[PDB]
């Protein structure tokens, strides 16, 4: 009579290193209490008042940043309900590329109303109906709170005012800058035709100079130096070749086989003279920029000193083929002259030494190009890191708004307004359902809530006062984080906005990952293993 | 993995139907066990102690000790069938192929979502008509010398062997019949049981005295 | 220091005496009681844990003494003796191993009786040359062309086994694979079961299902998509020989100059497997098997002139495909004749069966292989009844080769061991009472059935025993169902003389090899 | 706190948050700061470092003194990334940056 | 023991140890796999020793992931194993059937009876309960109501009800397009797509092919309106000479000239597949698209694309049939004798890019006898998910479509066998009668299961059932909604007769050979 | 498949250290043997002899 021995059956089967997870207690409870610190840690890096968080990955690699993909991404999560919420939010981030922590913070609050639910006496399934009925009617109500749209991509300061709002959330103080830096690289990228690549815009860190010394470049900018003497052109003619810069081999095998002395002796000289004819057929063509993908042999390099030529070696074959977009040529297998159509051209090729770095700079003048590049100064790598992340997450936004041009008024007010509607939905509808539909409905709080949290006020003041304006009719009102006091404005005349896409995907992908972990009743976790992750990872 | 083990890491759990089927596994195990003993058609087990003493029994409570057995459920059961030895001295066997037999069938019952309420319920209601019927039952008789016999006969053969059992009828009912004071409690501190180990086994008696 | 200076290395262990004869008997009987159990028709399963993982639920004796590993020399030698028993005959290894063990048993007692083991051994020789004599008389002949009593026979070899449910199946299946293996070349016959009669075991689908194919089936598809999966009459060529283009043994270096050498090399590969395909198509087949690769260019040439090939076939299939359609393997296409071509398929067809493809080459007319195709339940359910098929095929095999037969369940055991018993009575000197304990020792057999029916072995073995005494009760053995003495002429239980020949004289061995043996040493290094 | 028998992060995570450790960060500024501290001026003095290997440094360079130093501290290593970036840039005041901007944090 | 004599590190267990060892092993297992049971199912979470996530229903699925090491158990999960390989369905009914046999067997076994008995019993039932099926299965032309409804029986019990009607048109749809007449139904001509980057209820059905890799030249057109096929089996990278080859030169020159002769091979090659597209289209309108099993290097690309041919080098084996059968075309290993007869034709060629990865698409063609499905999700194990539960759709429709008849479903068909089995009791002679009731009551699981895995109790819906049976004589199953009685003829709960004529000769072989197990031995060391 | 658990009741209710031998052949035919090995032993002390 002192021990309890494990329970016939699946329990005495059970490995040696499994755990077995039953039931409500033990399985739903526990991911929506693994679900919620989740979202715990995430929330306080939510909306402009959000405060960077220094993460130290395995690899003591630091990150200081803000944008919730990442924080998630560096975290060793383990919890696979976490796991889930986690991967829904990577989705959100790859399809739209902002509202990561909306997600989160909307999955969190979701799971916690549906604990409250299934404790009072709701089934699991129930609530799971009233969940998708509530996002159906979300889904539904969405597109009749679009205020305004972007009616307009081609202009630079209206591009800069629309991406504002969303490069706000990220680097609060000084946003206006950088509004106008990505707008005025997106409005030289997007041409006549829809199709818009995000791949187009490149992004440049070089240390020293603070990122208001940031500027944008219609070109690209190597961190690598010229080969040759020549270091500066005025009108490139740009030839860009794949093959390495020398005279090529048999793929079978080279054997110099000599028989007598004339042809050991002339050999040398004739390959001499091979090289120098071809490097002169292709100077002839008016080419006076070399650009190859690979090793460059010192005769090659002799004799394109000796005809005023720029060589620049390109390492890796994304670079060439960015270069080759950009210019307007075609990157030659052979190392044959160039013909006119497949000869690239660009304003000006030159050596250049910013801050540190030595930088080649290809560089166009007219406000067009195939691709355009960003250089981003400042004092420290974790600082320009998080300027890269906040461009990124602007380009997206536009990216976005070439897809879907509507919006919704950001801030919490669609947040608030939907939570009304759906509320005032559910009021309506008889049954058990009724109770699931109240609680996504308030689980829509959760956003205002989060901001008014941050920006250092009283959230239940700010929320009476966003259902009491709402009420009255203005659907347009949400937290104004520049007060000491909790208080609300119209954030359509402030010009606070949010992409209709970005709200939809994000409600839908968090309702999704809410059902599916809800959907969860047996968990049978297999013993950690010591293993070098799995092949296909690498 | 449960609401304890988080309070107590190193704590033992079984819940639900693992509490059902943890008590049911060991009341069938003591059952198998002590299934051979009854009747006198029954087998004679040999336990061997720590340090080495031999004793052969038959008894259900003798042997229930004598078990090897470290279980939870298996000490309430003994606990009863030491109860029903002090008090009446007969019937240990008997309690604990019943207690395993009545765990069983509730079993046979509550793995078809029956709640155990229900059977205890109905456990209830089958006793008291069996004891209704156990008293309508009952043979009234004068306890004479031949019943009396017929009695330690009934006991005796189900504990040892046939002869030896048929001389202890005589000694047993003998001794009692000479204690016994008429409308008085029985005193059985009042027979002296004394081993004496020069003679055969059939060659134990009853003296009309002490020794 | 001063390490200690001895004769034999450490290590070295050494017993005699009476120990060393009780504890090679002792072992004998242990390895006999493991199997004990498992004979007759109502005998028991057993679970066997491989130690890759694997599990033998099984009732052969011969695989469940296979699957265990001892420590004792002697159980060695039972188990080898059981291997034997199996290797030679098929059947009966649980039945020698029990006969074995029974003798040893009842030797120790001459043993222990101040006899010396030579004694108690001559007798034993003597009693096994009286078994073999009282076998042959007690037998009786078979007519081979008679397929109801083949079919008979190789029932009362599978009523034992899991396969019982379904024996007139497996009884027709075993028989016809027999039959289609029998061979006769220069006068040479040969039944080569092992060989030629394949079985594949494709787990679900339903036992009932299982049939014995005019053909071979393997587990191959076409190279090509475009390939005829479905050819009516084809014409088979057999290859061992890749269609590639591939280096010589000899270190061969080509030296390149002219420009246009690279170029004629390589139209001089393509041209020559092109030769290769077109010395192939001159004989017109239908299909081409090959047990090496075939490339890509080769199979293009195949199915310019409609040909089905399949790429890489093993040895023994290849072989069996031989036998069966009445090909040739041939290595080098420009050698090819139109006798190695292989006429007398008459269907190919590549069907899937779950979510694999299998070739099937069946309705063949006059084919010496065959492939048993085997479904069921499950791996395991699947492997037993190849196991039992295996022995229903050794016990075909048997009868064909010895026509005569013996009664089953114990009678033939009785009926030698009143013999034994009544020349025993003539004998005047010390070596008739080992005599008479191997006659009764015998007699293990019909105990053994009756302890597994069920029923009380003294009485109904007193009353066998007393029913064999009379003049003819050579044929009274014991239902293994209904623990009864019945007559065999009437029951139909009949074994293979050569089954029981091979049983008495395993069994009697072991117990002389086992006698003889003292002065176990052990531990010495190789 | 509680076991919580599967955890969300992996074990031996440390996570610090609040007034505390933005205290703690401010600290390990000013400790940073120390280090060069007496490097600055005409009447500034050498740092000697040595490393595994027993090769010593003497420098009065201030990004030069904070590279030698080991510095893991995630808050003190941005006064390290800033002395570097102001020798990238302007090769001059590399001690100047890393005083005032922990005299700021103070 | 005498094995433990013989081998002392051995394990034994014998006699009646060996029957509660199995019988404890089957009934866990059962106990598991009770909730998978029904639409009415919870969905089962499992995690890998990598932490790969795992959200699945099957039998099969969980039986292989869970941490079991039980022989009993790797038995019942290869006899699921073959169940799932052959049908593709009813393995937790499978497991569900042997646990039950196995425990109502001891339920008799336990009070002295011999387990041979038991499988007699069992044996005569499994004959009886073969009779009364093929008595009551429903012969019916499968038209695409029919699959559609078993499609559902199929797919809402293994995933969500929207995905799941969704998931039915999708697999109907498919198994209609690549059926032939009187021909056997070929699964491998349905390609099975994975991509992650929609809603789930995104997935549909393509009358063409999907491939996971697109052109690897930039200059390539990335839409193609109108295309002409080729798909080969021919490599357009520089292949070395079987021999050793090797180059001897004595100047630069000669070393270019090599150079430039060393392509020739390809190059040829390359010129026939130019020279045909040439002829074959001679404006812009028509495009051509190469498909090779081999690998294309980049100067044949780049030859290919000055010609406007989009090109596909590394395509998978099968995808040469799939492409023949669906484009129609002829897949050619060689370029000897190439004419436009063997050219295959799609009506819309395009690409599309999906992060790091690329896909083409070839739609609009003829008549495609082979498709494919587009398995769209957020999650991977929702991918995983959805294919499973593709698997077992496909897999009963073809089921239905080769064996013309289809039994009713919701637990009517093993209630009206049990029944039967006890009016055809008092024909078995002997005490086999005991497992012949047995054989019945173990039969009477599914709708125990079903009941309570819709939340009710065994005893009034079982009682409900059978009295409506007897009292009707209709084939009345359990209503998952209500509880009440209900025929699931006309609503179209269907279930596949292999699948049921598979479970019980399955269930019957492998518990009569667990019951006569009575020794288990671990003693190969 | 690699191990054989002890079966439900007694035998997982056993001591540690505790051994249960049961039947006729693990009993009553040990006893039978131990019971010759000790007359063995004692057996060649017997008689003047
Ligand atoms: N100036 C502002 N005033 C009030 N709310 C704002 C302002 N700028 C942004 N927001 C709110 O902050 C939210 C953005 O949070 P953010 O940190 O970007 O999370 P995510 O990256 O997941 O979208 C938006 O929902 C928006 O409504
Ligand atoms: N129906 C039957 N009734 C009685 N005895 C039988 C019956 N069938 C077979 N036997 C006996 O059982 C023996 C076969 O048992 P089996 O398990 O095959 O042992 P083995 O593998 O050693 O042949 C035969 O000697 C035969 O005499
Ligand atoms: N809509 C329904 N109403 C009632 N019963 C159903 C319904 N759909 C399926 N069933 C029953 O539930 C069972 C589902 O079993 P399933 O979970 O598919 O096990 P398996 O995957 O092993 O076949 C089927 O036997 C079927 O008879
Ligand atoms: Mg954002
Ligand atoms: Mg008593
Ligand atoms: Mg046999
Ligand atoms: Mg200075
Ligand atoms: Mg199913």
């Amino acid at each position: 009579a002192l021990h309890v021995p494990k329970a016939p059956g699946f329990a005495q089967m059970l490995k040696e290193g499994a755990k077995h997870f039953s039931g409500l207690e033990e399985a739903v409870y526990r991911n929506i209490q693994a679900c919620k610190e989740l979202a715990q840690t995430t929330r306080t890096a939510y909306g402009p008042n959000g405060m960077n968080k220094m993460v130290i990955n395995h690899l003591e690699k630091l990150f200081v940043t803000n944008d919730a993909a990442t924080i998630l991404r560096e975290l060793e999560v383990q919890h696979p309900a976490a796991k889930m919420i986690v991967m829904a939010s990577h989705m959100q981030e790859q399809e739209v590329g902002d509202g990561t922590n909306f997600v989160l913070v909307f999955a969190g609050a979701l799971l916690e109303l549906a604990e409250e639910l299934l404790r009072i006496g709701l089934s699991v399934s129930e609530v799971i109906e009233g969940y998708e009925i509530a996002c159906r009617k979300a889904h539904e109500i969405l597109p009749n709170l679009v205020c305004c749209s972007a009616k307009n991509l081609r202009d630079i300061d209206e591009v800069s005012s629309l991406l504002r709002t969303s490069i706000m959330s990220k680097q609060y103080g000084n946003e206006v800058f950088l509004a106008k830096l990505i707008a005025q690289a997106c409005v030289s990228i997007f041409p006549d035709s829809g199709h818009f690549n995000v791949d187009n815009i490149r992004v440049c860190k070089i240390l020293g100079s603070g990122i208001s010394s940031s500027s944008v470049l219609h070109g690209m900018v190597f961190k690598k130096e010229t080969e040759g003497d020549v270091t500066s052109v005025k009108d490139a003619k740009i030839a860009v070749y794949s093959c390495p810069f020398d005279g090529m081999i048999t793929e079978t095998k080279g054997t110099v086989l000599i028989k007598t002395a004339e042809e050991l002796m002339n050999f040398s000289k004739g390959e001499e003279n091979l090289m120098d004819a071809q490097v002169k057929a292709i100077a002839d063509t008016g080419a006076n920029v070399v650009v190859t993908g690979g090793k460059v042999a010192d005769m090659a390099l002799h004799y394109a000193n000796k005809y005023n030529i720029m060589l620049v070696r390109l390492n890796s074959k994304w670079d060439l083929r960015r270069l080759c977009k950009t210019v307007g040529a075609t990157a030659l297998p052979r190392l044959t002259p160039p013909v006119l159509e497949e000869m690239g051209h660009c304003d000006s090729v030159y050596l250049s030494e910013v801050g540190d770095t030595q930088v080649v700079v290809f560089k166009h003048e007219k406000e067009d190009g195939a691709i355009s590049t960003i250089v981003l100064r400042g004092s420290t790598d974790n600082l320009m890191d998080d300027i890269e992340r906040a461009v990124d997450d602007g380009v997206n936004t536009f990216k976005v708004l070439t897809r879907d041009k509507r919006l919704v008024p950001g801030g919490g007010a669609t947040e608030i307004e939907l939570a009304k509607q759906i509320t005032s939905y559910g009021e309506t509808c008889p049954g058990l359902e009724q109770y699931a539909i109240k609680k996504f409905a308030e689980a829509f709080e959760a956003i205002p809530r989060a901001l008014a949290e941050n920006s250092g006020v009283k959230a239940n003041e700010v929320i009476s006062k966003l259902y009491a304006v709402h009420q009255e009719g203005n659907k347009n009102v949400g937290l104004d984080i520049e007060a000491e006091v909790p208080a609300v404005k119209d954030m359509l005349e402030a010009g606070i906005l949010d992409t209709y896409l970005g709200k939809y995907w994000a409600i839908k992908l968090a309702t999704n990952a809410a059902v599916t972990v809800l959907r969860v009743d047996q968990i049978i976790m297999a013993k950690p293993a010591g293993g070098p992750k799995p092949p296909s990872g690498k | 993995m449960a609401a304890v083990k988080t309070l107590n890491p190193k704590a033992e759990v079984a819940r639900a139907q693992a509490a059902l089927a943890v008590n049911i596994s060991a009341a069938r195990g003591l059952q198998d066990v002590l299934r051979t003993n009854l009747g006198p058609k029954g087998t004679m087990k040999m336990l061997v102690s720590g340090a080495g003493d031999i004793k052969l029994t038959k008894d259900g409570n003798v042997l229930l000790h004598e078990m090897q057995i470290q279980h939870p459920t298996a000490s309430l059961i003994a606990k009863v069938a030491t109860a029903q030895d002090d008090i009446t001295g007969d019937g240990t066997t008997s309690n604990v192929l019943i207690i395993g037999e009545l765990l069983k069938q509730a079993d046979l019952y509550i793995s078809e979502g029956l709640h155990p309420r229900i059977i205890t319920e109905g456990f209830e209601a089958a006793k008291e008509k069996a004891l209704q019927f156990l008293e309508e039952v009952k043979v009234s008789r004068e306890m004479d010398r031949e019943t009396l016999i017929d009695v330690a006969r009934t006991s005796l053969r189900t504990k040892v062997h046939a002869e030896l059992a048929d001389v202890l009828t005589e000694a047993v009912v003998d001794s009692i019949l000479a204690i016994k004071k008429q409308d008085e409690p029985i005193d059985l501190f009042m027979i002296e049981i004394m081993e004496m180990k020069h003679k055969s086994e059939t060659d134990t008696s009853l003296i009309r005295g002490l020794v | 220091g001063h390490r200690p200076v001895l004769v034999l290395s450490q290590n070295t262990k050494r017993e005699s005496g009476r120990k060393v004869q009780s504890g090679n008997i002792n072992a004998a009987k242990t390895i006999a009681d493991i199997i004990r159990t498992c004979l007759g028709p109502k005998s028991m399963m057993k679970m066997l844990l491989d130690p890759m993982g694997g599990i033998v639920m099984t009732n052969d004796g011969n695989a469940i003494l296979r699957e265990i590993q001892v420590q004792h020399p002697a159980a060695k030698s039972m188990i080898e003796i059981s291997r034997t028993q199996d290797e030679e005959v098929g059947d009966g290894t649980t039945s020698v191993i029990i006969l074995a063990g029974e003798m040893l048993s009842v030797a120790e007692h001459f043993l222990e009786q101040q006899m010396h083991p030579t004694v108690v051994i001559s007798a034993y020789r003597k009693a096994l040359d009286d078994m073999i004599s009282t076998l042959k008389k007690i037998s009786i002949p078979v007519d081979i062309s008679d397929s109801d009593m083949m079919l008979n026979i190789i029932n009362s070899s599978i009523t034992t086994k899991a396969i019982s449910r379904w024996s007139s199946l497996a009884c027709n299946i075993a028989l016809d694979a027999v039959k289609m293996v029998q061979f006769e070349e220069n006068g040479r016959k040969e039944i080569d079961i092992k060989k030629y009669a394949r079985v594949e075991k494709i787990p679900g689908g339903i036992i009932e299902d299982s049939c014995v194919l005019r053909g071979v089936m393997i587990n191959k598809d076409v190279t090509h998509p475009r390939m005829r999966r479905y050819i009516k009459n084809p014409r088979i060529v057999l290859l061992d020989s890749s269609l590639e283009y591939k280096k010589g043994e000899s270190q061969t270096d080509i030296e390149i100059t002219r420009e246009e050498d690279f170029t004629r090399i390589l139209q001089m590969e393509e041209e020559y497997i092109q030769q290769l395909c077109e010395d192939i198509i001159q004989l017109k087949p239908d299909v081409v098997i090959t047990e090496k690769g075939i490339s890509d260019l080769a199979q293009h040439y195949l199915m310019r002139a409609n040909i089905t090939a399949i790429r890489r076939v093993r040895k023994t299939d290849n072989n069996r495909i031989a036998r069966a359609c009445g090909a040739r393997i041939v290595s080098r296409p420009e050698e090819l004749r139109e006798d190695d071509v292989g006429t007398g398929a008459g269907l190919l067809e590549i069907k899937k069966i779950g979510d694999e493809y299998f070739t099937f080459i069946t309705d063949c007319k006059d084919p010496k292989a065959c492939t048993i195709l085997l479904r069921g339940a499950s791996k395991e359910i699947l492997s037993e009844v190849e196991r039992n098929l295996q022995d229903a095929m050794q016990v075909c095999r048997n009868v064909l080769l010895d026509p005569q037969l013996v009664p089953g369940g114990g009678a033939s055991e009785m009926a030698v061991a009143h013999a034994l018993t009544e020349k025993s009575k003539a004998m005047t000197g010390v070596e008739q009472w080992p005599y008479r304990a191997v006659a009764q020792a015998l007699e293990v057999i019909p105990r053994t059935l009756i302890q597994n029916c069920g029923a009380s072995t003294i009485r109904l073995l007193t009353s066998l025993r007393a029913k064999h005494t009379q003049e003819n009760c050579e044929t009274w053995g014991v239902n293994g169902e209904t623990g009864t003495l019945v007559d065999m002429k009437e029951l139909g239980i009949w074994e293979p003389l050569a089954v029981k020949l091979q049983t008495y004289k395993t069994a009697v061995e072991t117990a002389v090899l086992l006698l003889r043996i003292d002065d176990i040493v052990s531990g010495h290094k190789k | 706190m509680m076991p919580t028998p599967v955890i969300l992060l992996k074990e031996g995570t440390d996570s610090s948050q609040g007034i505390p450790q933005l205290v703690s960060n401010i600290s390990a500024c000013q400790v940073i700061a120390e280090a060069v501290r007496t490097t600055l001026g005409p009447r500034g003095m050498d740092k000697l470092i040595v490393d595994g290997r027993g090769k010593a440094t003497i420098s009065n360079d201030g990004a030069t003194i904070l590279k030698l130093l080991d510095v893991v501290h995630p808050a003190a290593k941005t006064l390290v990334d800033i002395a570097k970036s102001q020798d990238a840039e302007v090769g001059d005041g590399t001690t100047s940056v890393t005083l005032l901007a922990a005299e700021f944090l103070k | 023991a005498a094995v433990k004599t013989l081998n002392p590190k051995a394990e034994v267990a014998r006699a009646q140890a060996a029957l509660a060892v199995n019988i404890s092993a089957a009934r866990g297992l059962q106990d598991v796999l009770r909730t998978n049971l029904g639409p009415k199912g919870t969905m089962k979470m499992l995690v890998s020793g990598a932490g790969d996530i795992k959200l699945t229903k099957d039998g099969n699925v969980l039986l292989h992931e869970m941490q079991i090491q039980h022989p009993t158990a790797s038995l019942i999960a290869k006899v699921a194993t073959a169940q799932d390989d052959i049908t593709g369905d009813g393995t937790t009914s499978n497991v569900l059937i042997i646990g039950e046999l196995l425990k109502q067997a001891d339920l008799y076994i336990s009070e002295g009876l011999h387990p041979r008995i038991i499988t007699e019993g069992f044996e005569a039932a499994k004959e009886k309960a073969l009779q009364f099926l093929e008595e009551v299965k429903v012969s019916r032309e499968m038209d695409r109501e029919t699959l559609i409804d078993v499609a559902r029986t199929s797919l809402r019990t293994k995933v969500h009800a929207e995905l799941a009607d969704v998931l039915t048109e999708a697999v109907v749809d498919s198994i209609l397009a690549i059926k032939k007449q009187d021909e056997p139904i070929d699964l491998f001509m349905i390609e099975i797509m994975e991509m992650k980057h929609k809603s789930e209820t995104d997935t549909s059905l393509i009358r063409g092919l999907v491939l996971d890799h697109g052109a690897r030249h930039p200059d390539m057109k990335k839409r193609v309106e109108d295309a002409y096929i080729l798909t080969c089996n021919v490599s357009l990278e520089y292949e070395k000479t079987e021999v050793n080859s090797g180059f001897f030169y004595k100047s630069a020159e000669e070393r270019e000239k090599l150079v430039k002769a060393e392509r020739k091979f390809i190059e040829d090659r390359v010129k026939k597949i130019i020279e045909l597209k040439r002829k074959v289209c001679g404006d812009s309108d028509k495009g051509f698209v190469v498909i090779n099993q081999k690998g294309i290097d980049p100067f044949s690309l780049d030859a290919l694309s000055k010609e406007g041919i989009v090109a596909l080098r590394r395509a998978k084996r099968r995808n040469m049939e799939r492409l023949t059968l669906a484009c129609g075309g002829v897949a050619l290993n060689s370029f000897d004798d190439l004419s436009p007869d063997c050219l295959g034709h799609a009506g819309l060629v395009y690409e599309y890019t999906l992060g790091e990865e690329k896909f083409t698409f070839i739609e609009k063609c003829n008549n495609p006898r082979s498709v494919t499905l587009l398995i769209k999700g957020p999650n991977k194990h929702t991918l995983t998910q959805i294919k499973d539960a593709v698997r077992d759709g496909l897999r009963a429709v073809k089921n239905a479509i080769d064996d013309g008849c289809v039994v009713p479903g919701a637990g009517a068909v093993e209630v009206a066998m049990a029944e039967a089995l006890i009016k055809h009791k008092p024909s078995v002679k002997g005490r086999a009668q005991l497992g012949v009731q047995a054989f019945a009551d173990a039969l009477l699981i599914i709708p125990k299961v079903l009941a309570q895995n819709s939340g009710f109790d065994l005893q009034e819906t079982l009682v409900k059932i059978q009295a409506e049976h007897s009292e009707s004589g209709q084939l009345v199953g359990v209503d998952l909604n209500t509880g009440e009685p209900m025929v699931a003829a006309e609503v179209g709960v269907w279930d596949n007769y292999c699948v049921k004529k598979q479970l019980l000769h399955s269930c019957t072989v492998i518990a009569t050979n667990i019951l006569l197990v009575d020794e288990i031995m671990r003693a190969g060391m």
